[PDB]
C-alpha cells in the first residue's frame, strides 16, 4: 500500500460515509495574525479591483478624466466628507503596503517567532493609520 | 523536473518589491514611462495575487481552469485600459495629483 | 465545593438521526487532576462512559490527546484547566477534520502525507550501512533541535486555513517541517530531490505564513519558520 | 456469527505491538522478503517508547574505551542471577552492532567533539567486570531518545510493504494443537472482527503497569499479550518482579529518568543528607533500579518524608550547570515544570519511587520462540513469538538494567525476524483453520459489549490497582501478600458482574478498556500469586519475612566443601505462572535459569556472588 493508495482510500471511504466536519472558523479563537492575514486578503482583493475597474472605466465609458473630476462635484467639495472618502481609499492600500513589507521581511526568514509576529502586527498597523491620516490631508 | 513553481514564486517576491520601488519612485517623479511601469507592475502582482485566492478557494475542476481564463481576461483588459488611459489622457501620475488636490 | 463546567462535541455513529451537539457536564476539582484529560478521564469514569476519544501517555509526548480546547488546538494532558469558575470549557475535535465519533478525527490522510515525504534517512550508498556509525558534528546536529522533537499532534496542521480548504493536495505545516528536519540532516544524501517533490501550487505553496501553526503548538515548535527556509531553499538550490 | 462480520487475512508473518521493538521486527521480517502484517491498538508513535528519555546502552566505546563483554558482566550482576546469561551474551554481543544500525537509519543521536555518538554515564554499569569505574556507554538522543527511537523506526518501516493494521485490537491468539496460526483482532474503527492468520506470529504488546495505582507507564499498557499468553494455556515468566523506578513526580506519577542521576544529579531526604551514600557506598547514587528505590521507599517509613503530608522523597538539580540543563536533558525542564510546577535549575523535584517496569512476562529464546514447559523441559511452541516487554527472555532477570529494554526492544526484534528468516522461506504453507476458530473471543467480545451488570467498569479497575499498590509493593510480607493473593481473587469473580454502558461498534473505548481490564486482572493474578510463593530476596522481589537470597548454594564462602541444594528447595529458578480463565486460579512451577553462555571461550559465564553497589 503506496502513501498515494491511502489517500484515495481517506476520501473515498469519508466522502461515502455519514460522517460530519469538526468546526473549523465558528469555533477557532482569533489571534491578531489571523485576522491580520484575512486582511491582507481583504484589502489585496479590494485593491485589484478598484485598479480594474479604473482600466476598464477608461475603455468603454463617455468622457475623459478632467470631464470626470468635474462631473464628481455634483454635491461637491465637503472637507470633512471628501476628505472621508479620500481616507478610506487610502487605508486599504496603506495597511496593504505596509503589511506587505511584513509578509516580504518573513520571506526573508526573519521576524517569525509569536513575540516577534504580535509586535510587527501592531507596528503595521499603528503605522497604517499615521500613513493614511497623513496621506489624506497631503 | 522543471523548477516552475518557485521561480513563479520568486516573481511575485520581485514584483513585489518591484511595486514597493514605485510607489516613492512615482512621487517623486512624475511621467510618462513611470506611468507604464506603474501600471504593468500593478496590472501583473494583481494578476498572481488573485491568481493564488483562485487557486485557493475556487475549488474543482471546470471551474479552477474557468476562473483563470476568466482573470487573464480581466488583467488583459486591465492592463490595456491603464495603458490606453496613459497614452489618451493625463497618465496614471497626473489622475492622482488631480484627484487629490481637489 | 469547587465545580466546573464542560461543553463537549458529540456524536454517535451508532444511533440514527442523532447529528453533531455539544453535552455539558460538571466536575469537582478538588477530586480532579489539574490537567484537561484529568477531566475527561474523570467524566468518562464517573458520569458517561460514551465519551470516546484517544489518549496514552498522559505526559504530553505520544500526541494521542490533540483536540481544540477552547478555541485553539493542543494536548489535553498538557493544557490545564483555568481554575475560573465563572467559565464554561469549550471542548472541540480538532478542526476541520472528519469526525469518526465525538473527539476522535481521522488522521489516515495526514499519515499518509507524512508517508510521501519519505521521512527516513537517504543515502546514495546503502551499500555500507548498518556497520559504521555515520560521523555528524555536535553543529550539524543543532540543526536538527527545534525539529525532530515533533510528535505529530495534527494540532500543526488543523490550525492552518490553507490546510482546512487544500487538505488534499496541500501538504501543511507539521509534515512540511519534517520534510525540513531531512532536508538539513547532513547525513541526508538526498537534500535535492526532496525539494523536487514540492514544485507544484499545492505540496508546500499554500501556505501564505498566516502562522497558526506555530502559534498553535503545544511543543512550542515552530513549523512556520521552518517552512520560510523549505520556500528560500526552493528559490535557492542548484541545478 | 449473525450480529460480527469475519475477515479473514493471509500473511507470512504477524507482528502484534508496533512500539519500538514489534516495528523492529516488523519491517526487519518484511526486509528479508517476508509478507507481513503489523497489529496495533495505538498508531506506532504513540506506543510507550516514545516516553523513554534516559537512552540505549551500546559498548561502543565512545567516551572512554569499552567492551561489550563488561556490559554483558554488569547486566548479568544487575539480574541478580535470575539472568539468563545465553540470552544477556546474545544482547551485548549485539548491541553495538544495533545502535550503530538505528544511527544508520537516521536516528539523530547527540553527539561528541569526535562526531561520534553521545554516550552516558548510566545506573549499575561499569569498566572491566565491576572493577574500573564508572562506564560511559549509554548512546542517546538529548533527553527523548524512546521518542527518536521510536520514530525513526516507524519512518524507516513505511519503505516496506509492511500490512499495518492501525487500531485494531488484538482480542487472542488463534491457536490450534498446541501450534500458533495467527491473531483474532478487533478492528477499533468500525467494530468490525479480523482473524488475521500467518506461518510465525510476533507478540510484542509490552508490559502491563496499569495493574498499579502508581505507575509511570501509558494508560495503554495493560499486558494485553500476557493476558492473551494465558488465555491460551501457556505459561507466563517471573510475573512477581516488577520494577519500581525510583523517580516520579508524586501525583501523575510522570516518569523523571534516571539520567538525571546519571548526569551528576543527586537524591535529598527530609533531613538534607546526601542518604545514598549512608545506604550504598561503593557505587554511589548511580546504583540498581531497584536499591535505590528501596532506600527511598524504607526511608519515607522512617518518618524523613518530604512534601505536604510527608509520603515521598526529592530529586535535586540545583547543582548542575544550567547550560548543561537545557542541552542535556530538555525533556524534563518541560514535564517537571508543568505537572509539579518546577524550574528545574533552582529548585528539586518530588519523587517517589513508582512501578515503571515489567522483568516478567511470555517465556523466550535468545532466539525469540516463546516457550512452554512439558516435563519439567523446555519446548518450543510452533510460529509464536515474542519480544520487548512483553516478553521474558530475561535478559534483565530479577532487576532490569537502566537503559537496557530500549536495546533489548531493537536486538529481540531483529531476533525474532532472523529466527523466521532462517526456520523457513516466504510464501510457504499458511496453515489451515477451523471455520470457528476464535468462537470464544467475540462470544467474549459480545458479553462485555451489551455488558449490564452492577460494577461499573472503572472502579474494578481502582479496587485491583490500590488491592496491587498496598499488597505488592516495593516491600511486602507474606502477611500482606497473602490477603493481597484472596482480595485479588475475589476481584476476579467480579468481573462476571460488571456493568458497560456504551453499546456502539464504531470506536467504543468503553469496551476496549473492559477487555484491557481482564488483560490487566490476568496480568495481575499470577504477579501477586508468583510473589507470595516466592520466599527469598532477589533483585526487586525483597521479602520482609525472607530477607535472605536463596540460591542453590550458599555463594558467601567458597563453593567447594557443600553440597547442591535439590531444585524444589532453592529461589534461583523462574516462576511460570498458570491460569485456569474461568475459575480464574493460578498454578504454578519453575523452571532453571541459563548459566551457560553461547561461547565460554568468547564471553566466560558469571557464578552468583554477593550483590551490592
Ligand atoms: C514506561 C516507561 C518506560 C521507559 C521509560 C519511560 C517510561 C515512562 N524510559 C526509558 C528510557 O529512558 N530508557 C530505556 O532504556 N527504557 C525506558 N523505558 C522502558 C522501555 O521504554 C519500555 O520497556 C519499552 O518502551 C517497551 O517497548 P515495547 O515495544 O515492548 O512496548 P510499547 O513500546 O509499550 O508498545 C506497545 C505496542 O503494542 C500495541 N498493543 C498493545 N496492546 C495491544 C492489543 N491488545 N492489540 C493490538 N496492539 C496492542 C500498542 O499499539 C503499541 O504499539
Ligand atoms: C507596493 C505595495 C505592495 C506590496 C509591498 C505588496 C506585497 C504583497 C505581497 C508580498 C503579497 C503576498 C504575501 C502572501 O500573502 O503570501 C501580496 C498579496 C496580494 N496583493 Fe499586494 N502588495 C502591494 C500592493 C498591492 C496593490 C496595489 C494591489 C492591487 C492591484 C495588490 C494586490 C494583492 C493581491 C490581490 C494579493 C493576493 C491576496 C492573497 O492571496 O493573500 N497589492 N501583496
Ligand atoms: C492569506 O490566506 C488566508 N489567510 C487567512 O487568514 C484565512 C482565514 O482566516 C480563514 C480561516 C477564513 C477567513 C474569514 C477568510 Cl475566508 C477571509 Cl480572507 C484564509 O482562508 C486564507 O486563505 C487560504
Ligand atoms: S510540529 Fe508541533 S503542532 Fe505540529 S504536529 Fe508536531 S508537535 Fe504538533
Ligand atoms: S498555519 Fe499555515 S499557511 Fe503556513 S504558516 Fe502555518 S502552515
Ligand atoms: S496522551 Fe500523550 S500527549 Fe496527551
Amino acid at each position: 500500500t503506496t502513501a498515494k493508495e491511502e489517500m484515495e482510500r481517506f476520501w473515498n471511504k469519508n466522502l461515502g460515509s455519514n460522517r460530519p466536519l469538526s468546526p473549523h472558523i465558528t469555533i477557532y479563537r482569533w489571534s491578531l495574525p489571523m485576522a491580520m492575514s484575512i486582511c491582507h486578503r481583504g484589502t489585496g482583493i479590494a485593491l485589484s479591483a478598484g485598479v480594474s475597474l479604473f482600466g476598464l472605466s477608461a475603455l468603454l465609458l463617455p468622457g475623459n478624466f478632467e470631464s470626470h473630476l468635474e462631473l464628481v462635484k455634483s454635491l461637491c467639495l465637503g472637507p470633512t466628507l471628501i476628505y472621508t472618502a479620500k481616507f478610506g481609499i487610502v487605508f486599504p492600500l496603506m495597511y496593504h503596503t505596509w503589511n506587505g513589507i511584513r509578509h516580504l521581511i518573513w520571506d526573508l526568514g526573519k521576524g517569525l517567532t509569536i513575540p516577534q509576529l504580535t509586535q510587527s502586527g501592531v507596528v503595521v498597523l499603528i503605522l497604517t493609520v499615521l500613513s493614511s491620516v497623513g496621506l489624506a490631508a497631503m | 523536473s522543471s523548477k516552475a513553481a518557485s521561480l513563479h514564486w520568486t516573481g511575485e517576491r520581485v514584483v513585489s518589491v518591484l511595486l514597493l520601488g514605485l510607489l516613492p519612485a512615482a512621487y517623486l517623479n512624475p511621467c510618462s514611462a513611470m506611468d507604464y511601469s506603474l501600471a504593468a507592475a500593478l496590472t501583473l502582482h494583481g494578476h498572481w495575487g488573485i491568481g493564488q485566492v483562485v487557486t485557493d478557494y475556487v475549488r474543482g475542476d471546470a471551474l479552477q481552469k474557468a476562473a483563470k481564463a476568466g482573470l487573464l481576461a480581466l488583467s488583459a483588459f486591465t492592463f490595456a485600459g491603464l495603458c490606453y488611459f496613459n497614452y489618451h489622457d493625463v497618465g496614471i501620475c497626473k489622475a492622482v495629483a488631480m484627484l487629490w488636490k481637489l | 465545593p469547587r465545580i466546573k463546567k464542560f461543553a463537549i462535541y458529540r456524536w454517535d455513529p451508532d444511533k440514527t438521526g442523532d447529528k453533531p451537539h455539544m453535552q455539558t457536564y460538571e466536575i469537582d476539582l478538588n477530586n480532579c487532576g489539574p490537567m484537561v484529560l484529568d477531566a475527561l478521564i474523570k467524566i468518562k469514569n464517573e458520569i458517561d462512559s460514551t465519551l470516546t476519544f484517544r489518549r496514552s501517555c498522559r505526559e504530553g509526548i505520544c500526541g494521542s490527546c490533540a483536540m481544540n480546547i477552547n478555541g485553539g488546538n493542543t494536548l489535553a494532558c498538557t493544557r490545564r484547566i483555568d481554575t475560573n469558575l465563572d467559565k464554561v470549557s469549550k471542548i472541540y475535535p480538532l478542526p476541520h477534520m472528519y469526525v469518526i465519533k465525538d473527539l476522535v478525527p481521522d488522521l489516515s490522510n495526514f499519515y499518509a502525507q507524512y508517508k510521501s515525504i519519505e521521512p527516513y534517512l537517504k543515502k546514495k550508498d546503502e551499500s555500507q550501512e548498518g556497520k559504521q556509525q555515520y560521523l555528524q558534528s555536535i553543529e550539524e546536529r543543532e540543526k536538527l533541535d527545534g525539529l525532530y522533537e515533533c510528535i505529530l499532534c495534527a494540532c500543526c496542521s488543523t490550525s492552518c486555513p490553507s490546510y482546512w480548504w487544500n487538505g488534499d493536495k496541500y501538504l501543511g505545516p507539521a509534515v512540511l517541517m519534517q520534510a525540513y528536519r531531512w532536508m538539513i540532516d547532513s547525513r541526508d544524501d538526498f537534500t535535492e530531490e526532496r525539494l523536487a517533490k514540492l514544485q507544484d501550487p499545492f505540496s508546500l505553496y499554500r501556505c501564505h505564513t498566516i502562522m497558526n501553526c506555530t502559534g498553535t503548538c503545544p511543543k512550542g515548535l515552530n513549523p512556520g519558520k521552518a517552512i520560510a527556509e523549505i520556500k528560500k531553499m526552493m528559490a535557492t538550490y542548484k541545478e | 456469527s449473525t450480529q460480527y462480520p469475519v475477515v479473514d487475512h493471509e500473511f507470512d508473518a504477524v507482528v502484534v505491538g508496533a512500539g519500538g521493538a514489534g516495528l523492529r521486527a516488523a519491517f526487519g521480517l518484511s526486509e528479508a522478503g517476508f509478507n507481513t502484517a503489523c497489529v496495533t491498538k495505538l498508531f506506532p508513535t504513540r506506543s510507550h517508547t516514545v516516553a523513554a528519555q534516559g537512552g540505549i546502552n551500546a559498548a561502543l566505546g565512545n567516551m572512554e574505551e569499552d567492551n561489550w563483554r563488561w556490559h554483558f558482566y554488569d547486566t548479568v550482576k544487575g539480574s541478580d542471577w535470575l539472568g539468563d546469561q545465553d540470552a544477556i551474551h546474545y544482547m551485548t554481543e549485539q548491541a553495538p552492532a544495533s545502535v550503530v544500525e538505528l544511527e544508520n537509519y537516521g536516528m539523530p543521536f547527540s553527539r561528541t567533539e569526535d562526531g561520534k555518538i553521545y554516550q552516558r554515564a548510566f545506573g549499575g554499569q561499569s569498566l572491566k567486570f565491576g572493577k574500573g569505574g564508572q562506564a560511559h556507554r549509554c548512546c542517546c538522543v538529548a533527553d527523548r531518545t524512546g521518542h527518536s527511537l521510536l520514530h525513526t523506526l516507524y519512518g524507516r518501516s513505511l519503505r516496506y510493504d509492511t500490512s499495518y493494521f492501525v487500531e485494531y485490537f488484538a482480542l487472542d491468539l488463534l491457536m490450534e494443537n498446541g501450534e500458533c496460526r495467527g491473531v483474532i483482532a478487533l478492528c477499533i474503527e468500525d467494530g468490525s472482527i479480523h482473524r488475521i492468520r500467518a506461518r510465525n506470529t510476533v507478540v510484542a504488546t509490552g508490559g502491563y503497569g496499569r495493574t498499579y495505582f502508581s505507575c509511570t507507564s501509558a494508560h495503554t499498557s495493560t499486558g494485553d499479550g500476557t493476558a492473551m499468553v494465558t488465555r491460551a494455556g501457556l505459561p507466563c515468566q517471573d510475573l512477581e518482579f516488577v520494577q519500581f523506578h525510583p523517580t516520579g513526580i508524586y501525583g501523575a506519577g510522570c516518569l523523571i529518568t534516571e539520567g538525571c542521576r546519571g548526569e551528576g544529579g543527586i537524591l535529598i531526604n527530609s533531613q538534607g543528607e546526601r542518604f545514598m551514600e549512608r545506604y550504598a557506598p561503593v557505587a554511589k547514587d548511580l546504583a540498581s533500579r531497584d536499591v535505590v528505590s528501596r532506600s527511598m521507599t524504607l526511608e519515607i517509613r522512617e518518618g524523613r518524608g518530604c512534601g505536604p503530608e510527608k509520603d515521598h522523597v526529592y530529586l535535586q538539580l540545583h547543582h548542575l550547570p544550567p547550560e548543561q540543563l537545557a542541552v542535556r536533558l530538555p525533556g524534563i525542564s518541560e514535564t517537571a515544570m508543568i505537572f509539579a510546577g518546577v524550574d528545574v535549575t533552582k529548585e528539586p523535584i518530588p519523587v517517589l519511587p513508582t512501578v515503571h517496569y515489567n522483568m516478567g512476562g511470555i517465556p523466550t529464546n535468545y532466539k525469540g520462540q516463546v516457550l512452554r514447559h512439558v516435563n519439567g523441559q523446555d519446548q518450543v511452541v510452533p510460529g509464536l513469538y515474542a519480544c520487548g516487554e512483553a516478553a521474558c527472555a530475561s535478559v534483565h532477570g530479577a532487576n532490569r538494567l537502566g537503559a537496557n529494554s530500549l536495546l533489548d526492544l531493537v536486538v529481540f526484534g531483529r531476533a525474532c525476524a532472523l529466527s523466521i528468516a532462517e526456520s523457513c522461506r516466504p510464501g510457504d504453507k499458511v496453515p489451515s483453520i477451523k471455520p470457528n476458530a476464535g468462537e470464544e473471543s467475540v462470544m467474549n467480545l459480545d458479553k462485555l459489549r451489551f455488558a449490564n451488570g452492577t460494577i461499573r467498569t472503572s472502579e474494578l479497575r481502582l479496587s485491583m490497582q490500590k488491592s496491587m499498590q498496598s499488597h505488592a509493593a516495593v516491600f511486602r510480607v507474606g502477611s500482606v501478600l497473602q490477603e493481597g493473593c484472596e482480595k485479588i481473587l475475589r476481584l476476579y469473580g467480579d468481573l462476571q458482574h460488571l456493568k458497560t454502558f456504551d453499546r456502539g461498534m464504531v470506536w467504543n473505548t468503553d469496551l476496549v478498556e473492559t477487555l484491557e481490564l481482564q488483560n490487566l486482572m490476568l496480568c495481575a493474578l499470577q504477579t501477586i500469586y508468583g510473589a507470595e510463593a516466592r520466599k527469598e530476596s532477589r533483585g526487586a522481589h525483597a521479602r520482609e519475612d525472607f530477607k535472605e537470597r536463596v540460591d542453590e548454594y550458599d555463594y558467601s564462602k567458597p563453593i567447594q566443601g557443600q553440597q547442591k541444594k535439590p531444585f524444589q528447595e532453592h529461589w534461583r529458578k523462574h516462576t511460570l505462572s498458570y491460569v485456569d480463565v474461568k475459575t480464574g486460579k493460578v498454578s504454578l512451577e519453575y523452571r532453571p535459569v541459563i548459566d551457560k553462555t553461547l561461547n565460554e571461550a568468547d564471553c566466560a559465564t558469571v557464578p552468583p556472588a554477593i550483590r551490592s553497589y
